[PDB]
């Protein structure tokens, strides 16, 4: 399960690659002209800022230029109709749709979901079995070094 | 002091000209003879076109022609002037004052025009 | 490089002579003295005389002494 | 993410090598993150409460700073190393009730004084005043 | 083919006179004399640059100045060359500078 | 008003009508300097008029530093005569006063803030860039630098009449902002 | 042109930024920015209200992390000094920096001349000159209901 | 402490100082410029104008005039059309 952390880590890695790219370009122009360059002027803060903000706002997970291949629906407006709805939305899971899903249908209650995913909670319609909710005591590992 | 610097300069000059004397195929005795002789020698006008209306608007130009007075030859790093005064960062050079020679590294000068 | 810009300089000197107006042809050695080409080797001068002077269209040869052709340019 | 991944990504980013002769090397060393802040039109920074962000359609983001060491080798046998401390590189949206949110470690009374429901679990972002939740 | 500053001084004049004597005696060719002058210019420039480590000061008034091809030709009057060890007085001086 | 601006510097251009050799002029002139790397003209100075003139290879010369129109004309003629004595066919053609600078004091502090508020259309006061207020008079095409100390400097004038007229125009305005 | 337009936009919106502040974010120098600013004003045939010391107080005090009371004291000091004409011809930024230094030295949160100059874009020497001009009348300049951690008499003399 | 107000950037003032100290390239005499050009052609058969300007240390317009007088631009199928220092 890719939670807020790993997803934001992917986006941030992309945006930092970008940031260093524009830093290289800006510094290279001045170096070619033979004049030293100002590091502060070399940095574009809008890269990281607007990238994170746009991803989280629109939900298209990726660069705004690559929206065609950017995952959609990752970020949603928090449901505040009821406290239970808010909690369920914050503990929601989303199944993928692609080669893996086509080859094996995730629209089913697999035995392994015991204690990990609520067996009753699931939207009715086209999303049956694709949107899931964590069990009450289910916990997702945050990760640590294997050293 | 200055004579000692002169002797060191003699050594440098002879060492520097040895290779040229070998390149040109000339015998080395020329350098010895040169050093000997060198040491011995040392020790309403509406129609304004005519400019003749004014005369004696210059000074005597014979100072540069003579050059007999004391002469300083050096190199300059910075020379600044602010509307009245001339300022001089003259670096290492030589001076010929009253025949006696002076040697310096940093020379600072202020003059008025 | 060696022995090319000197030839270019000689040809330029010929144009300068023609801005002067001296129709009388001049000796190559005298041209070298005027252009400070004494330092250059004699063999390069001989190769120039045998090949490059004749190849140059502007240059002409009269009574064993080389100069421009007063006929080529319009008068 | 904030504690491990951002710093690790910055560290793993290869040093920037430039040359076109003198050559410059840029290395990003340390990550610094301040509390979520909002700048008024006059330019005065001030802490941004999540309720204020919700009401004013602001983004609950924290300024991000990196320590950047620039070393220039002039080919003259001397290299000049200058360190820019806490160069601002952008803002990261902050998940509410996280360790880096202003409502961290605050007692229920403090949340009430800040007009924040103690029962609110956080875990979401306020982007342009809209509470956005990242679906796993 | 060098800076050619110290030729018009006591040292350069003595060297030139000696070369003239050898030329009159046919002992040396004029090309050799010119080469000797060039080598002397190099050596003297290096020697003054390296073995001189004393600072001097001076003050006075300026009567004329000229500049061309990075060559200053100042002409001062009533100059006082002041040094920590000694002070020298001169009625007029001509300062030729190059770089 | 009882106050008359006094000229501090006059700029005048005159064509000598003949091409010149800047290197030769630099080598033979007395006080001339020539740095083609720095500037393309030859800068010469004459102490008795106490002025500086730039001479170009095109034969046109600019004289500055003259405190009076007569001084400017005489200095230009002297520079032309020096160039002529250097052997060139220098003449004195179309001598003109391109710009005049004058200075004066109103003898009272001025509220530049009120002045700019009243005359924003002609005023420009930027303490960050320059402490003196710049006033662009229209009827005379004169630029006035007014300072809180009361000093006023007028520039852009072609004739002394423009300087005096500009000061006469500005003085009543300044008197209304006396501090 | 863009930097000068940004400066003009700040002035017109009423939150002016110093030419030095704009240069810090623009690769263009302060002189060029000012020249382009003058040319832009002439081209637009418009004008910008004269900057006052109070315009920069909020930003300078916030960047120095001074209390609201100290910011109010500095603003009052600068405004009163301008009213009394104790700093004629002095730049508003310099006057504001001097007032901020006075208030900081009179309050618990004390900031050095170098610090205030760093934030305000003004040399410590200029701050010294303005502060020396306003120092004799510091009790008059200070607000009536100000809690002096350091008494006005014992303020630094320089 | 970021983006502290500054009258002029350190790199900008250093570059301006370098430019002022170096000074603009001067227009030398045609004879000397021509001799230097001929010497350069001896070292290399083909020269680009940008590097030839560095070698000659002359104004671009003046150098282009002198080079148009004698040398000729040849169009190449490899990189681009460049000057040829051979008069013919």
């Amino acid at each position: 399960l890719d939670l807020a952390g790993p997803l934001l880590a992917f986006l941030f890695r992309g945006m930092f690659k970008n940031l260093l790219k524009e830093v290289r370009i800006y510094a290279q122009k001045f170096i070619d002209r033979g004049k030293d360059f100002n590091l502060e002027l070399a940095i574009k803060t809008r890269i990281i800022s607007d990238g994170l903000k746009y991803s989280l706002a629109t939900g298209n997970w990726g660069d705004q230029k690559k929206a065609h291949q950017a995952r959609a629906g990752v970020s949603q407006v928090l449901n505040r109709l009821t406290f239970a709805s808010t909690l369920s939305h914050l503990r929601r899971l989303n199944s993928p749709i692609g080669r893996d899903g086509k080859l094996a249908k995730p629209r089913q209650l697999h035995n392994t979901l015991w204690g990990m995913v609520c067996p009753a909670e699931t939207p009715e319609g086209h999303a049956v079995g694709l949107v899931k909710n964590l069990a009450l005591m289910a916990y997702i590992s945050v990760g640590s070094q294997p050293s | 002091t200055v004579p000692k610097l002169y002797r060191s300069v003699i050594e440098d000059v002879i060492n520097d000209v040895r290779d040229i004397f070998l390149d040109d195929g000339v015998d080395e005795q020329v350098l010895m003879e040169l050093k000997t002789l060198w040491e011995n020698k040392l020790m309403g006008q509406v129609e304004e076109e005519p400019l003749n209306s004014e005369d004696d608007v210059s000074d005597e130009e014979g100072q540069e022609l003579f050059d007999t007075e004391n002469v300083v030859v050096c190199q300059y790093d910075k020379i600044h002037r602010s509307k009245n005064k001339w300022k001089f960062h003259l670096k290492d050079g030589i001076m010929n004052l009253n025949g006696r020679d002076y040697i310096f590294s940093k020379a600072i000068g202020d003059a008025e025009w | 490089g060696y022995k090319f810009g000197v030839l270019a300089k000689i040809v330029n000197y010929m144009k300068t002579r023609h801005q002067r107006g001296d129709t009388h042809p001049l000796t190559l050695d005298e041209i070298l003295d005027e252009t400070q080409h004494l330092d250059i080797g004699l063999k390069q001068k001989q190769w120039l005389m045998t090949e490059a002077l004749v190849n140059n269209p502007k240059i002409e040869v009269i009574d064993g002494k080389y100069a421009f052709k007063p006929k080529y340019n319009v008068r | 993410f904030i504690q491990m991944s951002v710093q690790r990504i910055v560290e793993d980013a290869p040093p920037i090598d430039l040359q076109a002769p003198p050559r410059y090397l840029l290395k990003f060393e340390q990550i610094y993150l301040s509390k979520p802040t909002h700048w008024e039109r006059d330019g005065a920074p001030s802490p941004m409460m999540p309720n204020e962000a919700r009401l004013r359609n602001l983004t609950y983001s924290a300024p991000l700073y990196v320590d950047i060491t620039k070393t220039v080798i002039k080919e003259g046998e001397e290299q000049l190393q200058t360190q820019h401390q806490k160069t601002f590189i952008g803002k990261i949206p902050i998940m509410l009730r996280s360790t880096y949110c202003l409502l961290n470690g605050l007692t229920d009374r403090d949340l009430c004084e800040l007009n924040e429901c103690p029962l609110d679990p956080g875990g979401y972002f306020i982007i342009n005043g809209s509470e956005k939740v990242l679906i796993a | 083919m060098a800076y050619q500053l110290y030729r018009n001084t006591t040292l350069g004049n003595s060297l030139q006179e000696s070369l003239d004597e050898l030329i009159q005696s046919q002992q040396i060719t004029p090309q050799l004399a010119l080469q000797v002058l060039l080598q002397f210019d190099k050596a003297i420039n290096a020697a003054l640059a390296q073995r001189v480590r004393n600072r001097v000061n001076f003050r006075g008034s300026l009567n004329t100045y000229r500049f061309c091809d990075n060559v200053w030709t100042f002409v001062l009057n009533d100059v006082e060359f002041r040094e920590v060890t000694e002070l020298i007085k001169v009625d007029k001086v001509k300062i030729v500078a190059c770089d | 008003s009882g106050i008359v601006p006094q000229l501090q510097n006059i700029v005048s251009t005159v064509n000598l009508g003949c091409k010149l050799d800047l290197k030769t002029i630099a080598l033979r002139a007395r006080n001339a300097e020539y740095n083609p790397k720095r500037f393309a003209a030859v800068i010469m100075r004459i102490r008795e008029p106490r002025t500086t003139a730039l001479i170009f290879s095109s034969g046109k010369m600019v004289c500055t530093g003259a405190k009076s129109e007569e001084q400017s004309r005489l200095a230009a003629r002297k520079y032309a005569r020096v160039v002529q004595k250097l052997g060139f066919p220098a003449k004195f053609l179309d001598f003109k006063i391109q710009n005049m600078v004058g200075s004066c004091d109103v003898k009272f502090p001025i509220r530049l803030e009120g002045l700019v508020l009243t005359h924003q259309q002609f005023s420009s006061y930027e303490p960050e860039l320059f402490p003196g207020l710049i006033y662009r008079m229209i009827k005379p095409r004169i630029v006035l630098l007014i300072f809180v100390s009361g000093k006023v400097v007028l520039t852009g004038a072609k004739v002394r009449a423009e300087i005096y007229e500009a000061f006469e125009n500005i003085y009543p305005i300044l008197k209304g902002f006396r501090k | 042109i863009a930097s000068a337009c940004l400066y003009i936009a700040c002035r017109q919106e009423g939150v002016p930024r110093t030419f030095k502040e704009i240069c810090a974010v623009s690769r263009i120098s302060k002189k060029e920015i000012g020249r382009c600013f003058k040319l832009i004003l002439k081209a637009l045939e418009t004008s910008v209200d004269l900057i006052t010391t109070g315009d920069f107080m909020s930003r300078f005090c916030s960047n120095l992390c001074l209390p609201k009371q100290v910011q109010m004291a500095a603003t009052h000091i600068a405004r009163k000094a301008v009213e009394l004409d104790l700093v004629p011809g002095r730049s508003p930024i310099s006057v504001a920096a001097a007032a901020i230094y006075m208030a900081s030295q009179a309050s618990a949160e004390k900031r050095t001349q170098k610090e205030i100059g760093d934030i305000a874009g003004v040399a410590d020497v200029t701050i010294r000159q303005s502060y020396r001009l306003i120092y004799p009348r510091a009790p008059d300049l200070f607000p009536t209901d100000f809690k002096f951690d350091t008494p006005v008499d014992k303020l630094p003399q320089l | 402490t970021n983006y502290k107000p500054v009258a002029n950037h350190q790199y900008n003032i250093e570059y301006e100082r370098k430019k002022k100290e170096d000074g603009k390239r001067a227009r030398a005499d045609k004879q000397h410029v021509l001799d230097m050009l001929f010497s350069a052609f001896e070292k290399h058969q083909y020269y680009n104008l940008k590097d030839l300007v560095d070698i000659t240390k002359q104004p671009v317009v003046y150098l282009k005039e002198i080079l148009k007088e004698i040398g000729v631009q040849n169009v190449k199928g490899i990189h681009k059309n460049t000057w040829e220092l051979k008069p013919e």
